[PDB]
């Protein structure tokens, strides 16, 4: 039984319906916060973020987990929507500045000890 | 009324870690030895967790 | 200050001279005094209202 | 007791200075290099040894409470003098 | 390799990336780009100034506690290039100006300056060399600047055999003078062009690209005694182009062509400003001449560099440019120009 | 009282060396008042103290006009008082360097120096300790 | 036990409501502002002529740092780093080993003066009087790295300032 | 003891006492445990459950009469299965008077909010939220409160780092502040101040 | 030459102007705020040297960064420095400031606001005295002395 007390869902099925609302949420809202905050990216490049957020998290079976995400989730949409957040703060999702750090044995090899 | 989830507990999409940080860091779990320079033995009593020992390099400014 | 060493550090001139004050001013300046288990939570009138620390 | 390495840079009291390939002494260009001229080592092997007829001598860097702790020396060799671990000062039974 | 000059660290602020850089004409257009892209990975850098140092202020940020160090440093005297070039393993040229003054040419500029730069380098024992030329350099150019590139760069080949010679065409970026000057030319009501530029094309770069491109050939090894050109991804001709830039910055296009000799007699008359001018003859000749193509030469594929199509940077550019009303119109709504691609 | 605090005005103006000390010292220090002189500087300032101004205006330095290397006529600055009248004339004690000169020490510095930075002469950091790691050197004659 | 602030009445006989009434009038407490004001006018400003004129400062005043020697020249710092154990801000670096005549010294000591929140806990850690807080305020910097001392500088600084520093010492040390 | 030991109240304690029996008594559905430490402070150790039910209690009941929330934060301890521990101090006027209670959580499971008891619980409960990540149900508005926007993680979890994992600077290229991962030109220096010899025997722990 | 003289004369001109009448925005963060608060007081008096705080950044020429700059707040400091009309000064006052101070090591601490603005003076001090920030003024006012705008644009 493991006796937990849920957060909002009984199981992973309305946690789905949750994640779908959100999403929902997040790609209606998008061609908005690029118009608003007069960012230089497409309302493609916005959604296609907004989908990798949510696939980043795509392995998740705890409804409990998935039901705090959603709310962090609603917590960043609402503080976008608001204008809460600044240019950088969005624009910290793209990550424009990072080198691209390599993948393969030899390059990490080539350049430290790190593995 | 309660849920009854059935899965290993696992919260590392919800501590805002960096997945570098997840996937290739190694924790030892250990009771610390006895410092040999004394004979107190009160530092031997709870276990640690520590990180893997990453790079350190000296700074070209003040060293 | 309160005349117990093992919390307030000794006057300069006995660290200097006595073989017990050197100890316990090295021992509060590096290591400091340790305090026994337990939690408090502890308020004061300052003057913007109640100051507290748990 | 500053001395000059070989590329006209002052070997400071530490015995640092930069190799003729180091890139780092870009940084004095311009500019100067900070080194402190009065070298203690010198300043303390100036100070002449004390006589004294004790053979447990006490030391406390002079001042009073203005100086060191308080230390005492033991003067039994004669092969050497005693140095006080604080500020150096060397005292010595009287020999010869 | 100098044990203080090995690369430690993540790659990020406070390493070390074994790279001294003494970056000449560092406080331009493309040289705060470069600078900021070698502060980025912990390089050490010398920016040489004749500027005042108020002018400097902007390359502050660029690198951690005594990563950037200015000194003052004079063009005629090989004394300061020589103090400036001493112990750094790379020395990058960025020295130029677009009109002539009273005290330098474009021959001064151009070729005795960097002759100057390179043969100090290599008697100072600098063991990489990168300079920078025009794509369109050429001996018979009718441009005087582009034939003081030709000259310029033959000159630092024969003194710095192992040197690296980069050559961009026309780079556009949020500080150019090449979206900027078209879409300033909106103040006369409207735009000149010599046969309505429909007789040039332009393949312009991207400012990013061509500073990640010498950041890559520093970082190359056979990129020693090679010879670049970096250009865009897309040609165009310069009416195209031109009504491009209007069409993002939301303003009436009026084109109309201009005689020649026309046009060289309005630059002349441009070129008496004791300050910066607006235009010149020369720069009349080298808006209307059409980039070379050179496909034996390398490019920033060669350096792992894709080349930003101007269609995703223009905004950024040109959104300064537009009025109140069209500020927060968006990227893909001004449909991109049509392409000359071979 | 008038004719009083207009004589104390003219008394100030022939305090000072005539009506050119009178301008010096207005354009100098935008004061000018008369005191007591309590000493000189080797450098050239000169120290003024007196006891009827409030607690703040009873001490004051007229700077000199030409420090180690460069003309402070106009350029004068805080950090040119040397130790022992910086002492004085910070009240942190009520006896000038004059009647209670400080203890001499040949590590003492016999000439100060005023805020350098900004200039060739400016404190640049460096690492004083040696090197660590000593890396192994290959013999210079062939193997074979 | 406890006063009120606000809790009296205004008295409602014709004299009090007719003053009441010429103050609302003619502005009877606004002149008085005025005359608060004026009065203010001709008095003697508190103002001091910097930098000719400098605020009171005492011996214990916490300053800029300095490293002390012995009166024989030799540096009174032992490398014991009870200064970098203790400094809060974690400004204090230090490195040692014998000399060579073996003697107990530095070879790095760096206070790094961004960190550093100027408390004075190193001084009062010290058990020889090597390291101190001088009497010194005016040393503003241009950039960053000259607030960055090593062991030079702060043994510069001692030798620049000793004698207010020994001053200052020894009118503090009773208290200590 | 004299001078430099800090005396003793015995009536405070047993009054204290008393009140901690009292509370227990009228609510044993909730009340795990009450404590008297030795400087008179009473703290009631309660079940999760009753954390609306035993703080109205506090507030409503004339003989408690807690009307004053002095205070609401979280407490983390790694080494408990519930991580999370949840203290409220409150403040009574009319007896003069002062209790804590304390409750339990872990990082999953929900805690109801008390701001239909107290209304300065609110940006109580919301920077717990913020520090540690312990979810409150029913809050009238939740998010983050100290924290920058879009901040990942709770700092003051003991798993947190001091530093962080981002740091932030401007950068001319993209002309904005932009963040990026943490490097330290000097490295926080860890101490190891512990002394290796008991310094406490009353609070000497079984061998186990 | 003549013309050298005349861009000489001018220059004095224009640095006698501008470091004679330094308008700094009203800005300040923490503790160090309070230490600017007592150098306007009537002891020091900055506006007897011409030094007068003004509300907006389009009417201001110097940033002073009196307290702590954290994570939250850099874009901001970013913003109200880059909406100042130029030439525009900063002055770093406090450890904070200069490079995190006491909060360095800390997850939301900006480890010194050079990493967000260029500076011309650092003001040491935890918090620098009021007479230690108008020894920093001052020094500024000597550095906007030193500048040779005009003279630079002649020998162009
Ligand atoms: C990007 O670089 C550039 C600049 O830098 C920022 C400039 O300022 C600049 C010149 C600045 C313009 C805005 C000048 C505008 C002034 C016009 C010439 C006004 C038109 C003529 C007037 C006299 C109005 C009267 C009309 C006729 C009767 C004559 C140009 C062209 C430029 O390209
Ligand atoms: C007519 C309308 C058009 C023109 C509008 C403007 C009019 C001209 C402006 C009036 C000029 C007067 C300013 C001169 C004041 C200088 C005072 C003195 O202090 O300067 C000293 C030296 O002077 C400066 O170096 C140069 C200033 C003089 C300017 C040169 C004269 C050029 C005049 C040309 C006018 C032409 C106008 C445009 C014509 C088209 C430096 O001292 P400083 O360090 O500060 O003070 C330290 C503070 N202490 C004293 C308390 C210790
Ligand atoms: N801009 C473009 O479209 C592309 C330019 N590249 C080439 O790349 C080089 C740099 O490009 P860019 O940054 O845009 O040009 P800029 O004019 O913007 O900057 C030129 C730099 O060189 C310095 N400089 C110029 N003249 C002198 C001089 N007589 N003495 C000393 N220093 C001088 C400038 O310093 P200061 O600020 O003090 O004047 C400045 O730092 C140039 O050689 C240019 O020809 C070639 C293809 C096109
Ligand atoms: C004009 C009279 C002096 C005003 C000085 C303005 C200083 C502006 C700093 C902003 C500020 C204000 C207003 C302020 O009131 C305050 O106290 C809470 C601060 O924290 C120290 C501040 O930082
Ligand atoms: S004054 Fe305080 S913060 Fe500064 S070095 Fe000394 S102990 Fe450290
Ligand atoms: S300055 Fe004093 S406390 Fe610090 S290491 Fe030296 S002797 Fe020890
Ligand atoms: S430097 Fe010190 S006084 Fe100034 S803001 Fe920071 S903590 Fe406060
Ligand atoms: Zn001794």
């Amino acid at each position: 039984g493991t006796s937990v007390k849920p957060i909002f869902s009984r199981d992973m099925n309305e946690a789905k319906r949750r994640v779908r609302e959100l999403y929902r949420a997040w790609y209606r809202e998008v061609p908005n916060t690029v118009h608003l905050f007069q960012l230089d990216i497409s309302v493609k490049q916005g959604r296609d973020k907004v989908r990798e957020m949510f696939m980043k998290n795509a392995h998740v079976t705890d409804p409990r987990v998935v039901d705090l995400l959603v709310i962090k989730g609603k917590m960043e949409l609402e503080e976008t929507i608001n204008v809460w957040k600044q240019r950088t703060h969005i624009m910290r999702f793209f990550h424009e500045t990072e080198a691209p750090r390599p993948t393969d044995f030899l390059s990490k090899f080539y350049v430290g000890h790190d593995p | 009324q309660l849920i009854a989830v059935d899965e290993k507990l696992d919260i590392t999409t919800l501590t805002g870690v960096p997945e570098e940080h997840i996937k290739t860091r190694k924790v030892r779990i250990f009771v610390p030895a006895r410092n040999n320079m004394q004979s107190g033995v009160n530092n031997t009593k709870k276990w640690k967790m520590e990180f893997d020992t990453r790079e350190r390099w000296e700074n070209p400014l003040m060293g | 200050k309160v005349d117990d060493a093992k919390v307030s550090p000794p006057k300069r001139a006995e660290m200097k001279t006595s073989m017990e004050s050197l100890i316990h001013h090295f021992k509060l300046y590096t290591e400091g005094y340790q305090v026994p288990p337990g939690a408090t939570y502890t308020a004061i009138e300052a003057p913007k209202g109640e100051f507290g620390v748990y | 007791g500053v001395r000059t390495s070989p590329t006209g840079e002052k070997v400071t009291h530490t015995g640092q200075a930069y190799d003729d390939g180091d890139y780092r002494r870009v940084r004095f260009s311009d500019r100067q290099k900070e080194v402190n001229e009065n070298f203690a080592i010198d300043l303390i092997a100036e100070q002449p040894v004390s006589e004294v007829g004790s053979r447990v001598i006490s030391c406390d860097g002079g001042g009073g409470a203005l100086g060191h702790p308080r230390v005492y020396i033991n003067l039994d060799k004669e092969t050497k003098t005693g140095t006080c671990g604080y500020c150096g000062l060397q005292f010595r039974q009287p020999h010869h | 390799l100098h044990h203080a000059l090995i690369p430690h660290g993540k790659g990020g602020r406070s390493s070390v990336s074994g790279i001294v850089a003494t970056v000449f004409g560092a406080t331009g257009f493309l040289g705060r780009y470069v600078v900021n892209h070698l502060g980025r990975m912990g390089s050490q850098v010398i920016v040489p100034y004749r500027c005042e140092p108020y002018d400097t202020m902007h390359l502050r940020p660029m690198g951690d506690l005594g990563q950037i160090i200015f000194m003052e440093w004079n063009g005629k005297d090989k004394d300061s290039i020589r103090k400036v070039v001493e112990h750094s393993n790379v020395v990058i040229n960025l020295v130029g100006r677009e009109w002539e003054t009273k005290n330098f040419d474009f021959e001064d500029v151009f070729v005795k300056i960097p002759h100057a730069i390179a043969q100090v380098s290599k008697e100072a024992g600098v063991e990489k060399l990168i300079h920078i030329s025009h794509l369109n350099a050429d001996i018979k150019s009718p441009s005087r600047y582009l034939r003081s590139k030709a000259v310029g760069e033959k000159e630092v080949r024969a003194a710095f055999p192992e040197a690296t010679i980069i050559k961009p065409s026309d780079i556009f970026g949020r500080e150019d003078r090449f979206l900027n000057y078209f879409a300033s030319m909106r103040w006369f009501g409207g735009v000149p062009l010599i046969s309505l530029g429909k007789e040039t094309v332009k393949q312009p770069v991207y400012i990013v690209d061509v500073s990640k491109g010498i950041i890559n050939a520093i970082k190359d090894p056979d990129a020693k005694g090679k010879t670049f050109a970096f250009v865009g991804p897309n040609r165009y001709l310069l009416f195209d182009l031109v009504q491009y830039i209007f069409a993002v910055a939301y303003r009436p296009f009026l084109p109309y062509p201009l005689p020649h000799f026309a046009y060289r007699w309005v630059g002349r008359l441009f070129e008496v400003s004791p300050f910066e001018p607006w235009t010149t003859r020369d720069k009349v000749e080298r808006v209307h001449m059409s980039d070379m193509t050179l496909p034996h030469l390398p490019g920033l594929e060669d350096l792992g560099i894709q080349a930003t199509p101007l269609e995703l940077k223009a905004i950024e550019v040109l959104r300064r440019h537009r009025t109140y009303r069209w500020l927060t119109s968006e990227m893909e709504d001004v449909k991109p120009a049509k392409t000359v691609n071979i | 009282e008038l004719v009083q605090v207009l004589r104390r005005g003219l008394q100030q103006v022939s305090g000072h060396g005539g009506l050119r000390g009178y301008l010096r010292v207005l354009f100098r220090a935008n004061d000018v008042r008369v005191g007591t002189l309590v000493g000189e500087d080797k450098y050239g300032n000169k120290y003024y103290e007196d006891n009827k101004q409030f607690f703040g205006r009873h001490r004051w330095v007229i700077y000199t006009t030409e420090m180690n290397g460069r003309d402070t006529f106009w350029d004068v600055d805080g950090s040119m008082v040397p130790p022992e009248w910086h002492r004085w004339l910070h009240c942190m004690t009520d006896d000038p360097p004059t009647t209670k000169p400080p203890t001499a020490r040949k590590y003492i510095w016999t000439n100060h120096k005023f805020n350098v930075s900004g200039t060739p002469q400016q404190y640049v950091p460096y690492s004083t300790t040696r090197k660590k790691i000593q890396e192994w050197v290959p013999p210079s004659t062939p193997y074979k | 036990t406890y006063k009120f602030v606000n809790m009296r009445e205004p008295s409602m006989d014709m004299k009090s409501v007719t003053d009441r009434a010429a103050q609302t009038l003619l502005w009877t407490e606004l002149v008085r502002g005025l005359g608060m004001t004026l009065s203010y006018l001709f008095r003697e400003p508190a103002t001091i002529n910097y930098p000719f004129e400098k605020g009171p400062l005492s011996p214990r005043f916490r300053g800029e740092h300095a490293l002390r020697r012995y009166p024989s020249g030799e540096e009174r710092c032992i490398a014991c780093k009870l200064c970098e154990a203790v400094c809060p801000a974690q400004a204090i670096t230090i490195e040692a080993e014998p000399r060579a005549d073996g003697s107990r010294r530095t070879t790095r000591y760096d206070i790094d003066m961004t960190k550093c929140i100027y408390c004075g806990f190193c001084q009062e850690a010290c058990p020889v009087d090597a390291i101190v807080e001088g009497p010194n305020f005016e040393f503003s910097t241009e950039t960053h790295e000259e607030l960055l001392y090593n062991k030079e500088k702060l043994l510069n600084n001692g030798d620049k300032w000793e004698a207010e520093i020994a001053a200052n010492i020894q009118a503090d040390y009773l208290y200590r | 003891t004299r001078p430099t030991i800090r005396p003793r109240n015995d009536v405070v304690h047993k009054q204290l006492s008393a009140f901690g029996q009292y509370v227990a008594e009228i609510l044993p559905k909730y009340v795990q445990q009450v404590q008297v430490s030795c400087f008179n402070e009473l703290e009631i150790f309660i079940h999760p459950d009753g954390v609306i039910p035993v703080l109205t209690f506090l507030r409503d009941h004339t003989n408690a009469q807690f009307k004053s929330l002095a205070d609401l934060t979280a407490v983390d301890v790694p080494t408990r299965q519930n991580r999370f521990e949840i203290v409220y101090n409150l403040l009574s006027l009319r007896f003069n008077s002062r209790i804590r209670v304390k409750t339990y959580t872990d990082e999953l499971t929900p805690i109801e909010s008390s701001v239909t008891v107290y209304k300065a619980a609110n940006w109580y409960e919301r920077e717990i939220w913020d520090m540690f990540g312990v979810f409150f149900a029913n809050h009238p508005d939740l998010r983050r409160i100290l924290t920058d926007y879009g901040f990942e993680g709770h700092p003051f979890r003991k798993d947190f780092p001091l530093s962080g994992y981002v740091e932030l600077r401007y950068d001319d290229e993209v002309k904005r502040v932009v963040a990026e991962p943490v490097e330290l030109a000097q490295e926080f220096r860890k101490f190891d101040l512990n002394s290796p010899w008991e310094a406490f025997p009353a609070y000497r722990q079984p061998p186990e | 030459s003549r013309g050298e003289y005349v861009v000489a004369k001018l220059d004095d001109l224009v640095n006698w102007a501008r470091r004679s009448s330094l308008w700094p925005m009203t800005f300040g963060l923490a503790c160090c705020a309070v230490e600017m608060m007592h150098m306007a007081a009537p002891r020091y008096d900055m506006d007897r040297f011409g030094v007068v705080f003004r509300a907006s950044p389009r009417q201001s020429d110097v940033m002073i960064v009196a307290g702590t700059l954290t994570n939250k707040m850099a874009p901001a400091l970013r913003k109200v420095y880059d909406q100042m009309p130029e030439p525009r000064y900063v002055v770093s006052m406090g450890s904070c400031a200069n490079g995190g101070g006491y909060y360095h090591y800390s997850y939301s601490v900006v480890r010194g606001c050079d990493r967000i603005v260029p500076v011309d003076i650092y003001v040491p001090g935890c918090p620098p005295t009021a007479e230690a920030l108008l020894y920093g003024i001052l020094q500024l006012q000597r550095k906007i002395k030193r500048e040779k705008r005009l003279r630079i644009w002649y020998r162009r």
